[PDB]
C-alpha cells in the first residue's frame, strides 16, 4: 500500500532508514516488523526533530505504525 | 513459609521471591539435582538452573561453551536475545568485549577510580550525618538513593538536574515497587533511558569534556571510533549498573544489622576492619539473584547433557550459601575469611563497577560506625519485585546519633570553611 499524504510519505521514509529495509507497510506494527529498542530510540528522536513534535514516547507504544503516528502527528 | 516440592516453585515470577522462604529450595538443589532443567512457563522456554557455587564458578568463566549474546539476565534470555547484543558490554564476546572493556578500563580501574573514593566518602558522611541529626528517616530515600546514581552520573557527566528523573527510570527498568507492573512500563522506562542519552551523547561529542561519555567518544576498538549508538547503549548499562545493585546493598546491611545486633557492635567497637564487613554485606545482600547465558555447543555436567541453544541461568543467591565452601552459610558473620564470594561473578565478565561497589559499601560502613551508636526499624519495609534483583525499596529507621562524633565532624568543618 501507498502512502496517503506528506506525513505517511514522510514517516514511512524514516521508518526504513531506521529498519534497514524497502517495503515498509505503512499499517504495519513496528514490534510485528522485529523492531527493538535501538531502533524505536532511533525513530522517536527522528519524528520529534524532523516533524518539531514533542512526541511522547507512550504515543508512539499505543500506535507503532505510519498511519496511527500520522494521525497523531497532524493535530 | 518454607516449600519442600522443586516442580511447584515457579523462578520466573516475582511473586515466588517474596512469598517463599527458598533456603530449603536451594539445599535440596544443591544436594540432589544441581543442573535442575526448570519447566517452560507460558510463553517462555525452559532452561538450567545452577546452584553449585563450584558449578557457578566453572560456567561464568567458560566464555567458549557458553555465550552472552543471547542475553545475560531471565527476561532477555527467555525471549530469544537481547536488542543490544554485540555493543553492550554485558551481552557482547569475543574481541569487541576485550576491546570495549579495555577502553573502559581506563575509567573504572582501581587507579583512576581514587580521586572518586574521596568524593564517595565526603557524599556518604555528610548524608548519614543529616540522617542522625534528625533521628527519624526512610534510609532508602534519604541516605542510600542519594550515594550510587550519583557517583556514576559524576562519571558519566549527567547533569545534577537529570538524575531525579533517571532514578525514578531505574526504578522501573528490571525492579518495579509495585506488584503487577506490566512489561510495557518496563519497556517504557528501558527507552527512556536510551532517548535521554542518545540527547546527551550527541551533545559530548559536538562538545566533549573530560567525563566518561567524551572518553568513549574520543576512544577506539580495532582502529575505529565507537558509534554514539554503542556508547548510548553502555551509558544505559552502567547509570542503571552504578545504581540499583550497590543501593540495594546499602539498604541490606542497614535492615541486617538490626537483625544480628552482635554484628553491629563489633563493627562499632572497632573489632573487625571495614574491608572484612564489606565482604560479608556484599555475600549477604547479593542483591542480583542470578546471571545467565546460552549454550553454543553441546557439553556434559554432572551427567547430564546441556544442547546447543539451551539457557543455562546462574544462581549467585545460592552459590553464596553453599556449605561445601562457606562454613554456617546462614550466619551473618563479619569476621568471614576467607570470603571468596561470587556476588560480583566470575570470569571474563567480572564486574567492571566491582571496587566501586565496593568502595560505596566501605564509606556507608565507615560513615554508619563513626557517627552512629545504633538503629532500628519503625515501620513495615518496602521489597522490590523482581526474578533478577532482591532487596528493598523503603526502609523507616530511628537513628540513635554519636553526638560527640557529630560535633567534632561540625567543629572539624568550622575551621575549614
Ligand atoms: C554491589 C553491587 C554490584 C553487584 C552485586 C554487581 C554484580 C555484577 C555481576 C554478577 C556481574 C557479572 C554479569 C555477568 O556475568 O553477566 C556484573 C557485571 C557488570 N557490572 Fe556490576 N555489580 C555491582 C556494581 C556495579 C557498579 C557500581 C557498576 C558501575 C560501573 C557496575 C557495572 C557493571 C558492568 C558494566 C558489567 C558488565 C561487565 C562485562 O560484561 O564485562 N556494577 N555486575
Ligand atoms: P528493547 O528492545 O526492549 O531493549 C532495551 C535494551 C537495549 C536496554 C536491552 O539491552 C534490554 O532489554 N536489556 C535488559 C535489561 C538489562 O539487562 N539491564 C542490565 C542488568 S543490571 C546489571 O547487569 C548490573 C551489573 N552490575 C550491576 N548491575
Amino acid at each position: 500500500r501507498e502512502p496517503r499524504n506528506e506525513t505517511e510519505s514522510r514517516l514511512r521514509r524514516i521508518f526504513e532508514e531506521v529498519l534497514h529495509s524497502e517495503d515498509v507497510d505503512v499499517e504495519a506494527n513496528f514490534f510485528e516488523l522485529g523492531g527493538h529498542s535501538l531502533q524505536a530510540t532511533k525513530l522517536v528522536s527522528r519524528i520529534r526533530s524532523e516533524f518539531d513534535a514533542e512526541l511522547p514516547l507512550r504515543d508512539f507504544f499505543e500506535h507503532p505504525n505510519v498511519a496511527g503516528l500520522a494521525v497523531l502527528i497532524g493535530g | 513459609p518454607i516449600p519442600d516440592d522443586i516442580s511447584t516453585i515457579n523462578l520466573t515470577d516475582p511473586r515466588t521471591y517474596e512469598v517463599n522462604d527458598l533456603s530449603e529450595y536451594w539445599r535440596q538443589l544443591r544436594t540432589t539435582r544441581p543442573l535442575y532443567w526448570h519447566p517452560p512457563v507460558g510463553d517462555a522456554p525452559g532452561f538450567w538452573v545452577v546452584s553449585r557455587y563450584a558449578d557457578v564458578m566453572a560456567l561464568y568463566k567458560d566464555n567458549k561453551k557458553l555465550t552472552s549474546e543471547k542475553g545475560n539476565v531471565l527476561v532477555t534470555l527467555l525471549a530469544g536475545g537481547d536488542s543490544a547484543a554485540g555493543k553492550m558490554l554485558a551481552v557482547t564476546d569475543g574481541a569487541m568485549h576485550r576491546g570495549l572493556r579495555n577502553v573502559l578500563l581506563k575509567s573504572f580501574s582501581p587507579q583512576a577510580l581514587k580521586p572518586i573514593v574521596d568524593q564517595i566518602r565526603v557524599n556518604t558522611t555528610r548524608l548519614v550525618v543529616d540522617a542522625a541529626r534528625r533521628g527519624e528517616c526512610d534510609f532508602a530515600a534519604d541516605v542510600a538513593e542519594q550515594i550510587p546514581l550519583n557517583t556514576i552520573s559524576d562519571l558519566l557527566g549527567v547533569p545534577a538536574a537529570d538524575r531525579e528523573f533517571l532514578l525514578k527510570l531505574n526504578k522501573s527498568a528490571l525492579s518495579s515497587e509495585d506488584a503487577d507492573q506490566s512489561a510495557t512500563d518496563a519497556w517504557l522506562a528501558r527507552n527512556e533511558i536510551l532517548l535521554y542519552f542518545s540527547e546527551l551523547v550527541a551533545e559530548r561529542r559536538a562538545k566533549p569534556t573530560e567525563d566518561v561519555i567524551s572518553v568513549l567518544a574520543n576512544s577506539m576498538v580495532d582502529g575505529k571510533p565507537l558509534t554514539e549508538e554503542v556508547i548510548v547503549l553502555n551509558c544505559y548499562s552502567l547509570i542503571l549498573g552504578g545504581d540499583e545493585t550497590s543501593r540495594l546493598s546499602m539498604i541490606d546491611s542497614v535492615q541486617t544489622f538490626t537483625q544480628y545486633p552482635d554484628q553491629w557492635e563489633l563493627l562499632r567497637d572497632g573489632k573487625v576492619t571495614l574491608e572484612s564487613a564489606t565482604e560479608e554485606v556484599l555475600r549477604w545482600a547479593t542483591p542480583a539473584m542470578h546471571f545467565g547465558r546460552r549454550a553454543v555447543t553441546d557439553m556434559e555436567l554432572h551427567g547430564q547433557v546441556i544442547a546447543a541453544g539451551d539457557v543455562v541461568t546462574l544462581w549467585n543467591n545460592s552459590a553464596n550459601r553453599d556449605e561445601e565452601v562457606f562454613a554456617d552459610p546462614y550466619a551473618f558473620d563479619l569476621n568471614r575469611s576467607p570470603n571468596k564470594h561470587i556476588t560480583f561473578g566470575y570470569g571474563p565478565h567480572f564486574c567492571l563497577g566491582a571496587y566501586l561497589g565496593r568502595a560505596e559499601v566501605h564509606a556507608l560502613l565507615d560513615a554508619l560506625r563513626t557517627y552512629t551508636t545504633g538503629f532500628e526499624i519503625t515501620g513495615e519495609p518496602q521489597r522490590i519485585h523482581s526474578n533478577f534483583l532482591t532487596g528493598l525499596s523503603r526502609l523507616p529507621v530511628r537513628i540513635q546519633p554519636n553526638e560527640a562524633a557529630i560535633a567534632a565532624y561540625d567543629s572539624d568543618n568550622g575551621v575549614r570553611s
